[PDB]
């Protein structure tokens, strides 16, 4: 509670990895 | 070449203790080998043997937590190297204090360090622990 | 008949009946038939040490029923 | 990803007759006698089959009503249209009778009555009787009673003929 | 320090994989332990990942060359060692640059596989 | 010299290995042929078992709908060198991962493979020594252990290998729902015009007592398990020949 | 004659064990027949029973050496060949002298194993 009161390159890799995982999951579905 | 028996539990830790980058002082090496030989590292994971040895040599957990009752036998007293070489570790003069120090160090290490090390899941903390262990491999 | 009241299931009853029937077979043919009733199955779980801890959930032999 | 079902590899399905259909006069019954996923007869045409169920004996002839029978350790007779009788002995199982002219008898163990012997049954019966008195508990008594009943049925089947 | 640690880990993985290859080439992959299979998969991905198309060999490779930065290489190999890329196909690491190229190739392969699966399903 | 003798000894060892593997191939082919007799005597025991349990159903609703334990009983071989059967079974299990999944695998390889991959979804495994013929007692033991693992289980999915031909070993599934769900479906088939193919079967079962119905359920479940293990053994022997042939080719190349 | 027969039997058993080692490496000990498992066990005991601590290598080994009499060796190996010591633990034959030393080492092994079991029992 007190923590709440008080208050990019790596993101691209995470975004690409999430997209790849989503595609690999989608293909398995149908 | 062919069941975690005592020989197999201690052989792996002995092999882990043989990794070095710089020559080791006789007192530190003999004390670490004696500790690993008498089962004081059975509860310590193989990955953490080097960190345990570094804390034993370059730190004193008993003094840090105020539980050290030994009179003379401390790892920071470098002059004990020749006393050990003269009398041996398995002598009444040094054996009692050596066992007391090893027991205290094992207890404090396990409790205050291995519990936290086994509770790390965050990627940042995992990477920090991995770097710490690698540095320990090249520090003692 | 009276085995149901004691909790013995139907499958164990079938196994007992088959074992008795095989025991009643002639000497010559039994060599084949006995191969269809000899228990050779066990339940195991791997422990930390590696030993195969044997389970007692179900009896293996008929005498243990 | 959709795994098959082991029943798709078996093309010898079960023919179930529809409710509102004409009747047919059948002269043969398709028998299917099975032991431990193994058949002795494959849709064999027979005149009749006699099976000893729990309630009592059943004489199945072509056109018998759809029924399920829980068999008991007992003989099983098969009489062909030629006039030949073949006798087995079963230890348990089920018999499914279909109004379309089929009888599937699935038994745990179905062995020829000839393969069985008399003296062996007598000695086993004596041993079971002796062990009954020394039964460890109620469960052992019930098990020994089961075995004794099976042996008595075998002996009766042998002595009948 | 990170460069040294990553390089040492890669060398250890390659050494262990080379040791396992002796057993693999005789009996087979299926005759390994559960964790040995994981080591084999990671080492195969490492071996594929080490390849790179040069800007001078475009004629022979038929692909645009790559120039991988030192930091990018360290980060990509460190990530691969941790196992965060276990889902990525093995061939995604073959003849690419940094990790971003690996992910882009994996995305293209996933799209092609999805198209093939859609074509097969529609055939029903 | 020594290096020449080193290669000579290595070649002699490879020759010994090749001879041993050839003997293994002969032994396996003997049992393949010896237990090839099943093919004539199969595909007729499970006829009303189809009516009891055969149901064309979706692979999602049956999985998501259940909120109780989903028991799985993969069939796996004791000895390795079979081929890709165990790997494919593991892949099928992995595709069906759920919070309700419970594993009671069969065979040493299955135990050793599902214990590490799925520690919290693994209770214990069954092992049979391949000394006697796969009989009803073994199937009853498996079923009893499966019930005791999870008595309030939505279903009991058996995954095994179907030996279509000498070179074709597919993966097949037997689904064994809980007694309550089976009773509900049976009553619906008996009453409603739907499930017209099981109408007579369901009505025949209803007319009888409940103990008989339960015995019928258990008996046919055991038969399905027996069929699964037998087909898995035959596929293992055949599948094993492929692996042994691959090993022989590798040894010859070496 | 006894010495010659015992020596020839030992050599033949060692050769047979060397042959069976390849099968063990490929198949495994579990796959061998009971007739072969007994040979394997006896051959392993023979291999370990051939080792001996020398009185001049005490520094290398850290144990007192043994001087085995000729008759004692023949009797011990003859007994081992025919299975008189099939129940003795395998390690009891490692770095010892005659048969008496084997029995003493087996007794010591049993005592320490019992102590370990007692320690485990208390836990
Ligand atoms: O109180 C009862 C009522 C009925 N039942 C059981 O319900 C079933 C009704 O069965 P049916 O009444 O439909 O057939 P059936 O005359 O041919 O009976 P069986 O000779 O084959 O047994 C029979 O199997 C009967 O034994 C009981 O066991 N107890």
């Amino acid at each position: 509670e007190a923590a709440e009161r008080n208050p990019t390159g790596d993101n691209a890799r995470d975004r690409l990895l999430k997209e790849v995982l989503a595609l690999q999951a989608r293909i398995n579905q149908r | 070449a062919d069941v975690q028996t005592i020989p197999m539990i201690r052989g792996a830790r002995f092999v882990a203790l043989f990794n070095q980058k710089q020559p080791s002082y006789f007192m530190n090496a003999i004390v670490s080998l004696y500790a690993c030989l008498n089962g004081y590292l059975d509860d310590v994971k193989v990955q953490y043997v080097k960190f345990y040895e570094y804390l034993l040599v370059h730190r004193d957990l008993g003094i840090m937590y105020g539980t050290a009752k030994n009179k003379f036998f401390y790892m920071y007293v470098q002059e004990l190297n020749y006393l050990i070489r003269f009398f041996t570790l398995n002598s009444p003069i040094l054996h009692g204090e050596l066992e007391e120090m090893l027991k205290q160090h094992t207890h404090l290490f396990l409790q205050h360090y291995q519990s936290k090390m086994n509770a790390i899941k965050s990627e940042k903390d995992v990477k920090a622990l991995k770097n710490l262990l690698y540095s320990c491999k090249r520090a003692v | 008949s009276s085995w149901r009241d004691h909790g013995i299931s139907y499958l164990k009853y079938l196994n007992v009946c088959t074992e008795t029937l095989h025991s009643t077979v002639k000497e010559s043919r039994r060599a084949k038939y006995e191969r269809w009733s000899k228990p050779c199955y066990t339940a195991q779980r791997p422990d930390g040490a590696g030993g195969q801890e044997t389970i007692d959930k179900v009896p293996i032999h008929t005498k243990d029923y | 990803h959709d795994l098959p079902e082991g029943f798709e590899f078996m093309e010898h399905k079960v023919v179930n007759k529809d409710i509102h259909a004409p009747h047919e006069n059948l002269e043969t019954l398709r028998l299917t006698l099975t032991r431990q996923d193994e058949f002795l007869l494959r849709e064999e045409p027979v005149k009749c089959v006699t099976v000893t169920g729990t309630n009592g004996e059943y004489g199945i002839y072509p056109g018998h009503a759809y029924k399920i029978v829980q068999l008991n350790p007992s003989p099983l007779t098969v009489e062909y249209t030629d006039g030949t009788t073949k006798k087995y002995f079963v230890s348990g199982g089920f018999a499914h009778i279909n109004n379309e002219g089929s009888c599937d008898v699935n038994t745990v163990e179905c062995t020829l009555l000839d393969d069985l012997d008399l003296a062996i049954a007598e000695k086993e019966l004596a041993a079971q009787q002796a062990a009954l008195g020394s039964a460890k508990d109620d469960k052992a008594k019930s098990v020994v009673e089961i075995r004794i009943s099976v042996i008595e049925a075998v002996i009766a089947a042998l002595k009948h003929h | 320090v990170d460069h040294y640690n990553v390089a040492q880990d890669v060398v250890q993985m390659l050494t262990k994989y080379r040791e396992l290859q002796d057993i693999i080439a005789v009996l087979g992959i299926d005759e390994l332990s559960e964790e040995d299979k994981l080591i084999v998969d990671r080492a195969r991905k490492l071996v594929k990942f080490l390849s790179q198309p040069f800007q001078v060999a475009e004629v022979f490779t038929g692909m645009t060359g790559h120039y991988v930065q030192l930091d990018d290489t360290i980060d990509s190999f460190s990530g691969l060692l941790m196992g965060t890329y276990d889902q990525v196909p093995e061939m995604a690491f073959y003849m690419v640059g940094g990790i971003n190229s690996v992910l882009e190739k994996a995305k293209k392969m996933a799209e092609e596989a999805a198209e093939l699966e859609k074509m097969r399903r529609a055939r029903v | 010299s020594g290096k020449l003798r080193l290669y000579k000894e290595k070649l002699e060892g490879y020759n010994r290995f090749y001879s041993i593997v050839k003997t293994i191939k002969m032994v396996t082919l003997a049992k393949y042929r010896a237990a090839q007799g099943r093919i004539r005597t199969r595909d007729f025991s499970l006829r009303y078992t189809e009516l009891a349990f055969s149901k064309p159903q979706a692979s999602r609703d049956a999985v998501v709908a259940a909120k109780n334990a989903l028991v799985y009983i993969p069939i796996t071989t004791n000895r390795g060198s079979c081929g890709a059967l165990n790997s494919n079974i593991v892949r099928c299990i992995d595709s069906v991962v759920s919070s309700k999944m419970v594993l009671m695998p069969v065979g040493k390889r299955g135990i050793d493979s599902f214990s590490k991959l799925y520690p919290d979804e693994f209770r214990y495994g069954i092992i049979n020594d391949m000394k006697e013929s796969m009989h009803f007692g073994y199937a009853t033991f498996v079923i009893e252990n499966a019930y005791e693992v999870s008595k309030d289980a939505d279903r009991y999915q058996v995954i095994f290998n179907r030996f279509v031909s000498a070179g074709v070993q597919r993966n097949a599934v037997y689904n064994i729902p809980s007694y309550e769900k089976w009773k509900e479906d049976l009553a619906d088939a008996a009453s409603s015009d739907n499930q017209k193919n099981r109408y007579l079967f369901a009505n025949a079962l209803q007319n009888e007592e409940e103990q008989l119905i339960r015995d019928f359920f258990d008996f046919h479940a055991a038969l399905a398990v027996l069929n699964a293990v037998g087909e898995n053994e035959l596929s293992e022997q055949a599948a094993r020949l492929v692996a042994v042939e691959g090993q022989l080719t590798n040894i010859s190349s070496l």
